[PDB]
RNA sequence: CCGAUAACGAACGAGACUCUGGCAUGCUAACUAGUUACGCGACCCCCGAGCGGUCGGCGUCCCCCAACUUCUUAGAGGGACAAGUGGCGUUCAGCCACCCGAGAUUGAGCAAUAACAGGUCUGUGAUGCCCUUAGAUGUCCGGGGCUGCACGCGCGCUACACUGACUGGCUCAGCGUGUGCCUACCCUACGCCGGCAGGCGCGGGUAACCCGUUGAACCCCAUUCGUGAUGGGGAUCGGGGAUUGCAAUUAUUCCCCAUGAACGAGGAAUUCCCAGUAAGUGCGGGUCAUAAGCUUGCGUUGAUUAAGUCCCUGCCCUUUGUACACACCGCC
C-alpha cells in the first residue's frame, strides 16, 4: 500500500469519499491502497474539515460517515 | 420409477427366488441361530412383526 | 421502547414464516437491553430457543480458543457491526439479521449413513431449531474466515457477510455452504 | 414441475432412527391440508406442536 | 497535515553499508541495522530530539546525519553504558556499540577467540552444538538435517 | 492356620459382633503364596459408617 | 417526608461477589462506592445497571437513597450482585414501610423481565479433580 | 431421570402405613411429622424419602388396593 | 456542585491531571526519563514523553483513594503482565526506584506528606487542587 | 424398583452414609469481622442547596464512651420429597412438561464376591533365600555422570497473529503459606541507593491481629502499528550486571543491551468433553540453599452442540460349543 498520499489519491480522497455510506478506516485503506495509519491520518482531516460526521471513536474501531442530505 | 412411469398404474413385478442353505452358511449368514435346549423343541416359525 | 443499544426497537421485526417464528426471541418479551445475560440457556433441552436471538450471535462469535469468554468484545462487535449495516442500509438491523438467518436456514441436509455397507447419504429434511443453530453458525464463521489476514476489521466483515445473506445474492459464505447442501440433498435424495 | 414448498406441523414424534439415534421419525400434517398426514425423519430436536418446513410432500421417509 | 509524499523523498536509500527502508517508521525502520534494537532507536531519536510519527522517507539529510553520529557515538551523549552491546569488553575494556558488519566481526572474533583459547564454549561452537548447556537429545536435528 | 483361625473367630464371634473376617495371606510350605479366608456374620465396606463399627488390624 | 430510620440494608451476590445495597429515605440518587453507576468501568455494561431504574421508572426512585457497598468476585459478577442487589434492596424498603399491594405489581415486572433480578445464581464453581486439568477435562493419553 | 425408590424405603414406608394407617394423611409435611416419632430415621433424607413415598401410597389407597 | 474527584470518569481526570502538572513546573522530575522503562515486564519505554506527569496524575488520586501506600504498594499497582518468552506468562511488579521518584516528586511539590505509619497520604491542600481539577474538568466535560 | 412368576423372606455391593455447593434479614454470638447511626475533622462547594457530597481520615471496650449481626466468621438447627398440577405409562414402577420454590440430577470421599505370577526388596530397624563383607557391593571424601546427539516415539509450553501486538490509564479474586527438636533454610510492611535484577536500615507477624482491604491476570478505556515472516514469534547466539551456595564451566536462577530461526493453522491418524462445564487467564501449595514449561488445588472471564444410539471401539448378561479345569499363555 501507498504509506502516504500522491497527485492521484490526495484529490480523490477529497472529492469522493464524503460521497458514499461506509467511511471506515480498513473499508478507505482497501479502496484506495492508502496503508492503514495514513487511512486514520486522513479521516481524522477529513472530520476535522467537516465533511464527514463521527460515529463511534472507539479505540478498536472508529465509523465516520458522509453529511446528511438537505 | 411411477413418476416416470409411461403407464398410468403398473404395479411392478416382484421376485420369487427359493434359497437353500448348508447350515455353514445359513448361520454365518443368520438366517438361522444357536438356540436353548428348550426353545429347540419349538418348530412354530417365528412371528413377521407384520403389523 | 427497549432500545437494545439505546436504539433500534424491536415493535417493528416480523418473521415472514412460522417455523422460525416460534423459535426466533426477537419478540417484544425476549427484547433486552443488553446482549449480556446469564440466564443458563442451556440447563436442559430446547432452552435456546427462548434465549434472545441477538445473544446467540454474541455466544457463537467467542470461537476457536484465543476469545472464549470475552463476551464483553463480542458485545461491542456486535454492536458495532450493527452500527454499521444500520449506516449503509437505514433499515432495522434486527430485520436485516432475522432475514439473513432465514434466508441462510438450510431446509434439508445429508445424514450420511443411508447405507452402512457403503456411503449413500440419505437426503433428510432439517428441524427449525437445527435450521436457525447451522444458519448462525455459518454465518459467524463467514465473517470468522472473511477477517482473518487484511486490514478489514471483524465488524466490518461480519456487516456485509450478514447483508450479502440477507439479500441472498448467492456472494455470502453462508449461503454459498446453504445451497450446495441442499444441493446435495437434491442429488442424493 | 417444481413442486412449491409449504409446511407441516408436528403430530408427534415417532423415535429416533438413524443407526446413531441423529435422525427422527415424526408424524407430520400439513397446515394446508390438514387431513392428509406423512412421515418424516427430521435432522435436529424437534417436539410436538411446532411447524417445519418440506421441501416435497410425496416422499416419505424409510425407517434410517 | 496528513498531505502526499513529500517531493523530499526516498524511495530507497543507503544507510552506512546497508539499505534502510523509508517507507516504516521512524524508529521502526533504522533497527535494520545490525546492532540497533528498537530501544536503541527509541532513545537515540529521542536524544536527536526529533518528531516521532513521521516515516523514514521524510527523515531529511540533516536529520539523517544527526541520527548516524548519535548512533556511532553514544557515550559521547550520554548513552548509559549499560544501555550498549559491548560493555567492558575483553580486548580495549571500553564500553561500545557495533553496528553493521562491525558486531559480524566483533561476533566472530569472540567466537573464534573461543577456538584459540580451546574452551569448552569454543569447541562447541566449532562442533555446531549447543554451548547455553540445553539438552539436545530430542531437540534440534532440523539444525543438522 | 484352619485351627487357630477357626478359634479366634470362635472367640471374636461368641463374645458378641455382628460380623467378622479375619484373612491370612502368604507362603506356607510352598513358593505359589495363598491367601485364606474365613469370614462370618455380616460386613459392610462402604460409607462413614464402617469408621466407628469395624475394627481392623 | 421527615421520616427517620426508614432504611434497610439488602445484598444481592453472584460468584463470591458480595454486594449490600444500604437503602434509605432521601432525595433520588444512586451512589456504589461513592461513585455514580453511570461512572463505572465496564460502560458495555452500563445499561444493565440503569437497566432496573428503567424497568419501573426514575419516579419510584425519586423518594429514596442507596449507597451500595460490593466486594469479591470479577467486574462482570459484581455488575450482577449490584443490579440484582438494588432490585431487592428497593423491593424490602418498599414491602417494609408501604403497603405491599402496591409492591406486587413492580415486583411481577422484576420477575418477568429477569428472574435474576431477584434471584441469585445458584452455581458457583466445580472442584478440580486429579485425572486432568479441569473439573471433567482428562489429560492427553495416547497407546503410542 | 433417576428417581426410582430403593427397596428400604419402600418397605419402610409400606410398614408404617399398614400399621399407622389413620395417623397418617394426604399431605407431605403431616406424613413427615408424624413418621419423625413413630419410628426411628437417624437421617432427615431417610425420613422425607420416606414421607414422600407414603403420600404417593395414600393417594393410591383412598381409591383402591396395593400390595400393603 | 460539590465534585469529588471520584464523581468523574477517572481517564479524563488524570490526563487533565497530568496537563495541570506540566503548566505547573514545580514538579521536579529526573534526567533519565527518556530512557528508562517504567516496569520489569516491559519491552519498550512509554510512548509519550510527558508520562512523568502522566505517572504524578496517577499516584495523586491512587494517594487520594487510598493512603499509606509505600513503594511496594505502588509497584504492586503498576505491575503487570510479562510474556516471559516461551515460558508461560505471569505477573511481575513494576521498577521501584520510578515509585520512589514520584513519591518523592510529589513531596517535593507538597500536596503529599509522610505518614506516622509506612507510606503517605495527601495534604489538605493536595486534595483542594484535585478537587478543583475534578469540578473543573467535569464542568468541561459536562457542557 | 414394579411386575409375571416355585419360589418366600433376607444379606453384601449400589443406594443409604460423611464432606463440600447453593437458601434461610429465623436463633446463637464476635475490637483478631464488622455494619448503620452519632461526634470531631480534611476537601468540594456558597448559585443556595446544608439531614448536600467523599473519606479504607479519627473516635463512640480509649471503656462507660450508641445500637445492631444484613454483610464476614460457624455452630445449632430447618429446608426438597417426584411434593403440587397436567400428560404419558399395565395406569404399577416410573417418565416428560409446568406453577411455586434457594434448590426439582452440586461435586467429591467411601466402596462387594474375586482375579490379574500387574508395579513395587530403590519407602521402611517388613522380610525368606542368594551374593559381598576389608583392595567392601559396608561407609566417608575429591572429581565426573544421571543432561551427553546422525535419529524414532510420548506428555507438555510458546506461538503462526488486527477477534492482534505495543504504550499509557481504569481496575475487580479465592484456595492457602508464613521464623524450623534434629535443621544452619520463614512470610514480609516502610524509608533511602540503584534503570533493572538487587543492596541497606528500621519494624510487623508462631498469625480473622502483620504481610493484606492479598490493588493478580485476562478484561475494559484511549494511542501507535497496518497484512509486511511486520512492531507477530522469541528459537539460537555475543557482551555485561546481581542473587543462592564451599563450589555456577557442561551455561543454577534473575536483569539490561545486542541477533532474530522455523512457524502463514498443520497429512493419514488420534485425544478430552455436557453447566459455571470446555476454553482463555493469572495465584497458591508441593518439589526449594536456587528455582516451574510439571503436578495439586484456587479464582476471574466464559461459550457451541446434545438430552440420543449401538454404527465403529470396548465391557457386562443370557443362550450356545468344548476332548480345557495348571482353565487357550490350555489341551493335543
Ligand atoms: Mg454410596
Ligand atoms: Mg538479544
Amino acid at each position: 500500500n501507498l504509506v502516504l498520499f500522491d497527485k492521484a489519491t490526495y484529490d480523490k480522497l477529497c472529492k469522493e469519499v464524503p460521497n458514499y455510506k461506509l467511511i471506515t478506516p480498513a473499508v478507505v485503506s482497501e479502496r484506495l491502497k492508502i496503508r492503514g495509519s495514513l487511512a486514520r491520518a486522513a479521516l481524522q482531516e477529513l472530520l476535522s474539515k467537516g465533511l464527514i460526521k463521527l460515529v463511534s471513536k472507539h479505540r478498536a474501531q472508529v465509523i465516520y460517515t458522509r453529511n446528511t442530505k438537505g | 420409477i411411477s413418476e416416470a412411469s409411461v403407464f398410468d398404474a403398473y404395479v411392478l413385478p416382484k421376485l420369487y427366488v427359493k434359497l437353500h442353505y448348508c447350515v455353514s452358511c445359513a448361520i454365518h449368514s443368520k438366517v438361522v441361530r444357536n438356540r436353548s435346549r428348550e426353545a429347540r423343541k419349538d418348530r412354530t416359525p417365528p412371528p413377521r412383526f407384520r403389523p | 421502547d427497549i432500545k437494545l443499544f439505546g436504539k433500534w426497537s424491536t415493535d417493528d421485526v416480523q418473521i415472514n414464516d412460522i417455523s422460525l417464528q416460534d423459535y426466533i426471541a426477537v419478540k417484544e418479551k425476549y427484547a433486552k437491553y443488553l446482549p449480556h445475560s446469564a440466564g443458563r440457556y442451556a440447563a436442559k433441552r430446547f432452552r435456546k430457543a427462548q434465549c434472545p436471538i441477538v445473544e446467540r450471535l454474541t455466544n457463537s462469535m467467542m470461537m476457536h480458543g484465543r476469545n472464549n469468554g470475552k463476551k464483553l468484545m463480542t458485545v461491542r462487535i456486535v454492536k458495532h457491526a450493527f452500527e454499521i449495516i444500520h449506516l449503509l442500509t437505514g433499515e432495522n438491523p434486527l430485520q436485516v439479521l432475522v432475514n439473513a438467518i432465514i434466508n441462510s436456514g438450510p431446509r434439508e441436509d445429508s445424514t450420511r449413513i443411508g447405507r452402512a455397507g457403503t456411503v449413500r447419504r440419505q437426503a433428510v429434511d432439517v428441524s427449525p431449531l437445527r435450521r436457525v443453530n447451522q444458519a448462525i453458525w455459518l454465518l459467524c464463521t463467514g465473517a470468522r474466515e472473511a477477517a482473518f489476514r487484511n486490514i478489514k476489521t471483524i465488524a466490518e466483515c461480519l456487516a456485509d457477510e450478514l447483508i450479502n445473506a440477507a439479500k441472498g445474492s448467492s456472494n455470502s459464505y453462508a449461503i454459498k455452504k446453504k445451497d450446495e447442501l441442499e444441493r446435495v440433498a437434491k442429488s442424493n435424495r | 414441475r417444481v413442486q412449491p414448498i409449504k409446511l407441516a406441523r408436528v403430530t408427534k414424534v415417532l423415535g429416533r432412527t438413524g443407526s446413531q439415534g441423529q435422525c427422527t421419525q415424526v408424524r407430520v400434517e400439513f397446515m394446508d391440508d390438514t387431513s392428509r398426514s406423512i412421515i418424516r425423519n427430521v435432522k435436529g430436536p424437534v417436539r410436538e406442536g411446532d411447524v417445519l418446513t418440506l421441501l416435497e410432500s410425496e416422499r416419505e421417509a424409510r425407517r434410517l | 497535515m496528513s498531505l502526499v509524499i513529500p517531493e523530499k523523498f526516498q524511495h530507497i536509500l543507503r544507510v552506512l553499508n546497508t539499505n534502510i527502508d523509508g517507507r516504516r517508521k521512524i524508529a521502526f525502520a533504522i533497527t535494520a541495522i545490525k546492532g540497533v534494537g528498537r530501544r536503541y532507536a527509541h532513545v537515540v531519536l529521542r536524544k536527536a530530539d526529533i518528531d516521532l510519527t513521521k516515516r523514514a522517507g521524510e527523515l531529511t539529510e540533516d536529520e539523517v546525519e544527526r541520527v548516524i553520529t548519535i548512533m556511532q557515538n553514544p557515550r559521547q551523549y550520554k548513552i548509559p553504558d549499560w544501555f550498549l552491546n559491548r560493555q567492558k569488553d575483553v580486548k580495549d575494556g571500553k564500553y561500545s556499540q557495533v553496528l553493521a558488519n562491525g558486531l559480524d566481526n566483533k561476533l566472530r572474533e569472540d567466537l573464534e577467540r573461543l577456538k584459540k583459547i580451546r574452551a569448552h564454549r569454543g569447541l562447541r561452537h566449532f562442533w555446531g552444538l549447543r554451548v547455553r548447556g540445553q539438552h539436545t537429545k530430542t531437540t534440534g536435528r532440523r539444525g543438522r538435517t | 492356620v484352619r485351627r487357630a483361625c477357626y478359634g479366634v473367630l470362635r472367640f471374636i464371634m461368641e463374645s458378641g459382633a455382628k460380623g467378622c473376617e479375619v484373612v491370612v495371606s502368604g507362603k506356607l510350605r510352598g513358593q505359589r503364596a495363598k491367601s485364606m479366608k474365613f469370614v462370618d456374620g455380616l460386613m459392610i465396606h462402604s460409607g462413614d459408617p464402617v469408621n466407628y463399627y469395624v475394627d481392623t488390624a | 417526608s421527615k421520616g427517620p430510620l426508614q432504611s434497610v440494608q439488602v445484598f444481592g451476590r453472584k460468584k463470591t461477589a458480595t454486594a449490600v445495597a444500604h437503602c434509605k429515605r432521601g432525595n433520588g440518587l444512586i451512589k456504589v462506592n461513592g461513585r455514580p453507576l453511570e461512572m463505572i468501568e465496564p460502560r458495555t455494561l452500563q445499561y444493565k445497571l440503569l437497566e432496573p431504574v428503567l424497568l419501573l421508572g426514575k419516579e419510584r426512585f425519586a423518594g429514596v437513597d442507596i449507597r451500595v457497598r460490593v466486594k469479591g468476585g470479577g467486574h462482570v459478577a459484581q455488575i450482577y450482585a449490584i443490579r440484582q442487589s438494588i432490585s431487592k434492596a428497593l423491593v424490602a424498603y418498599y414491602q417494609k414501610y408501604v403497603d405491599e399491594a402496591s409492591k406486587k405489581e413492580i415486583k411481577d415486572i422484576l420477575i418477568q423481565y429477569d428472574r435474576t433480578l431477584l434471584v441469585a445464581d445458584p452455581r458457583r464453581c466445580e472442584s478440580k479433580k486429579f485425572g486432568g486439568p479441569g473439573a471433567r477435562a482428562r489429560y492427553q493419553k495416547s497407546y503410542r | 431421570m433417576g428417581r426410582v425408590r430403593t427397596k428400604t424405603v419402600k418397605k419402610a414406608a409400606r410398614v408404617i402405613i399398614e400399621k399407622y394407617y389413620t395417623r397418617l394423611g394426604n399431605d407431605f409435611h403431616t406424613n413427615k411429622r408424624v413418621c419423625e416419632e413413630i419410628a426411628i430415621i437417624p437421617s432427615k433424607k431417610l425420613r422425607n424419602k420416606i414421607a414422600g413415598y407414603v403420600t404417593h401410597l395414600m393417594k393410591r389407597i383412598q381409591r383402591g388396593p396395593v400390595r400393603g | 456542585p460539590g465534585v469529588t474527584v471520584k464523581d468523574v470518569n477517572q481517564q479524563e481526570f488524570v490526563r487533565a491531571l497530568a496537563a495541570f502538572l506540566k503548566k505547573s513546573g514545580k514538579l521536579k522530575v529526573p534526567e533519565w526519563v527518556d530512557t528508562v522503562k517504567l516496569a520489569k515486564h516491559k519491552e519498550l519505554a512509554p510512548y509519550d514523553e510527558n508520562w512523568f506527569y502522566t505517572r504524578a496524575a496517577s499516584t495523586a488520586r491512587h494517594l487520594y483513594l487510598r493512603g499509606g501506600a509505600g513503594v511496594g504498594s505502588m509497584t504492586k499497582i503498576y505491575g503487570g503482565r510479562q510474556r516471559n518468552g516461551v515460558m508461560p506468562s505471569h505477573f511481575s511488579r513494576g521498577s521501584k526506584s520510578v515509585a520512589r521518584r514520584v513519591l518523592q516528586a510529589l513531596e517535593g511539590l507538597k500536596m503529599v506528606e509522610k505518614d506516622q505509619d509506612g507510606g503517605r497520604k495527601l495534604t489538605p491542600q493536595g486534595q483542594r487542587d484535585l478537587d478543583r481539577i475534578a469540578g473543573q474538568v467535569a464542568a468541561a466535560n459536562k457542557k
